């Protein structure tokens, strides 16, 4: 088996979500599929999920566009609250761990109110005061650092409450925050906006207390350049910083497009892998809308393919995933009439390079990753799912399981494949049609006779025993072997009541009949061989039929035409050898008839054949 | 000039 711990687990949950919709049950959510092996690993995947499903839980329009959700100014709003409330949440989680040793500590304990977390978090990470703080304290703590790690944490009820206790020391503060927790998407009114901005930019651009700094263009959006390294020294504080400063419709401004473009273009993954630590990166792309980026890159991870194919999955599993709509373009790109803050990714390459790892020896697992391409096709018309099952046939070899075995008493147990589409006469013939390209006859019948194709089959098995009709039938022989399954196929289409077009059907048991007349030939039961071969009306015995005969040699089968030389050679050896045990007149005037009918007939072979012909029936004489 | 320290 090619597939680690981690991936067959994923491979489990995409069989389940594959067999909920084969079965038409409830959509369940993929999300949460991928989140339950997530927990059998190390937290560092853990936290991704929960960072997707937090990214991809807002509302949409079912049965949308993916392009239109994407660009639609609705959505991408909510993104960054999502984000912005990931973001917050995870760094609450920091602070906890910071002040309890384990989550499990704190939970016994009791989580403790956001405030008197925060306060038990200022302790350790400032023990001493600093210096240039302003505005005094509140209950042992600079005012400031409270209401900023609070906001940080997301509780900007328990920062108001700092503020509230604070009321006389923060002068006009008061009204422009509770403006701010009241008004919705973290924005105040134009008027206030401009107020505050004015008053910090008027004599407080540059303020001893940094987390003051922080605060007021948290609040208002302002001085977008200025990262505020002095409180933001981690990503996490990084990204949360600017998503609260990004704006929708010219100076000391930033927007999402801008922002998210920025970061990449300028800043690449050299700048935020340098730490060889990826996931650092993708929260970076993923955490500013920017899905097909971050998938791309962590596809690029030989250790976190797994996890970013799935992260596509459930992009595309939810209308969220800008595919590309050409095949031949590289993994990730921007089509040409797109603006250029939006990227695509291959997705049909992505996941056919995903699976050419496991597909050769774990055929069943592939299958259901190729599923998600149902929905595809290709310049020329076929299903790709259709055509991926033909692929990972014709190199697996794997008839049996997943195109399912046909028995050679008429049964037909399904296929793997038979779960995910019931019309399946396509593929069979698709991989029986290439096996018939590669001179693989006998399994090009074999399959060919899987999907009930008797045109085929009696074509190919006219093919196959032609050759082998005069040779000797002996233990695993290749006649027995070919024979056998002929008659086992003979049977199959007498009992089912099935045939091919007169021409391929006639030839097909009129060959075993011949075979059986030289199976009884070479046993030496003459008399039983003699009999066979009177029935088929081929060889004429009077001379009255030597016209009709004639004629009819024109229009039979060229496989059967090749043989002629051998059966009439054979009859004759039958007739010579009946004689030397009236009688004599009768096989005498058989023996001519022979000879006026292969003088007549243009065939293989036939100098050296009308030869011996004449001489065996000289010695009767 | 946003820093590439993550939350750890």
């Amino acid at each position: 088996s090619s597939l680690d711990n981690i991936e067959m687990a994923y491979a489990r949950q995409i069989y389940i979500y594959n067999e909920k919709i084969v079965n038409g049950h409830l959509q369940p959510n993929l999300v949460d599929l991928c989140a339950s092996v997530a927990e059998l690993d190390d937290k560092s995947i853990s936290d991704m999920w929960t960072m997707v499903k937090q990214m991809t839980d807002v509302l949409l329009t079912p049965a949308t566009d993916a392009l239109k959700n994407r660009s639609s100014v609705e959505v991408r709003m909510e993104f960054v609250r999502q984000a912005l409330a990931y973001l917050e949440q995870s760094y609450k989680n920091y602070t906890l761990v910071t002040v309890f040793g384990n989550l499990h500590q704190a939970q016994l304990g009791g989580v403790p109110g956001t405030y008197q977390l925060v306060r038990s978090f200022l302790n350790i990470k400032l023990p001493a005061p600093l210096p240039g703080l302003q505005d005094g304290e509140v209950e042992g703590h600079p005012v400031w650092a409270l209401i900023y790690y609070c906001m940080r944490c997301g509780d900007l009820l328990a920062a108001s409450q700092v503020v509230n206790r604070a009321q006389h020391q923060l002068g006009e503060f008061k009204t422009w925050f509770q403006e701010y927790m009241n008004s919705k998407d973290r924005r105040l009114s134009p008027a206030t906006e401009n107020k505050l901005r004015l008053h910090y930019r008027r004599a407080l651009r540059n303020n001893t207390d940094p987390y003051k700094r922080a605060v007021y263009c948290i609040i208002g959006r302002c001085d977008v350049t200025d990262n505020q390294s002095e409180v933001a020294d981690k990503t996490e504080d990084y990204l949360w910083l600017k998503l609260n400063q990004v704006c929708f419709d010219p100076q000391d401004r930033l927007t999402l497009s801008q922002f998210q473009k920025q970061l990449l273009e300028d800043y690449g993954e050299s700048h935020f892998t340098v730490n060889q630590q990826p996931f650092l990166y993708f929260q970076v792309l993923f955490l500013t809308a920017q899905f097909e980026a971050a998938v791309a890159f962590l596809f690029r991870m030989e250790r976190l393919r797994c996890h970013a194919v799935h992260v596509a999955l459930v992009l595309f599993e939810l209308k969220l995933l800008l595919k590309s709509s050409g095949q031949s373009a590289q993994l990730l790109s921007h089509e040409p009439g797109d603006p250029p803050c939006l990227r695509r990714l291959n997705f049909v390459r992505l996941l056919m390079l995903y699976t050419r790892k496991f597909e050769s020896t774990d055929p069943r697992e592939a299958l259901q990753y190729f599923y998600f391409l149902r929905d595809e096709k290709d310049s020329q018309g076929e299903n790709m799912f259709l055509r991926c099952v033909s692929e990972l046939v014709i190199e697996s070899r794997e008839f049996d399981m997943i195109l399912g075995k046909l028995e050679n008493d008429g049964s037909r147990k399904p296929g793997v494949i038979d779960k995910f589409t019931s019309d399946t006469k396509p593929i069979i013939n698709k991989v029986a049609s290439v096996a018939e390209n590669k001179g693989l006859f006998e399994e090009a019948a074999k399959l060919y006779d899987l999907a009930k194709n008797a045109d085929k089959v009696l074509e190919l098995m006219n093919k196959l025993l032609s050759p082998v009709v005069p040779q000797i039938s002996a233990p695993q022989s290749n006649k027995e072997r070919l024979k056998n399954m002929a008659l086992s196929i003979a049977e199959r289409y007498r009992a089912q009541g099935i045939s091919a077009n007169k021409f391929v059907d006639s030839t097909f048991y009129l060959l075993l009949d011949l075979i059986t007349f030289f199976d009884e030939y070479h046993s030496g039961h003459i008399d039983r061989a003699f009999d066979i071969i009177e029935r088929l009306k081929l060889v004429p015995l009077n001379q009255e039929s030597v016209e009709e005969r004639v004629a009819a040699f024109r229009n039979f089968s060229d496989e059967i035409r090749h043989n002629l030389s051998e059966v009439l050679l054979a009859t004759m050896n039958i007739l010579f050898t009946q004689f030397k045990r009236d009688r004599d007149s009768q096989l005498r005037s058989q023996a001519r008839t022979l000879i006026t009918f292969a003088g007549m007939i243009p065939y293989r072979t036939s100098g050296d054949t009308n030869a011996r012909l004449v001489q065996m029936e000289v010695l009767m004489n | 000039a946003p820093p590439v320290r993550s939350i750890y």
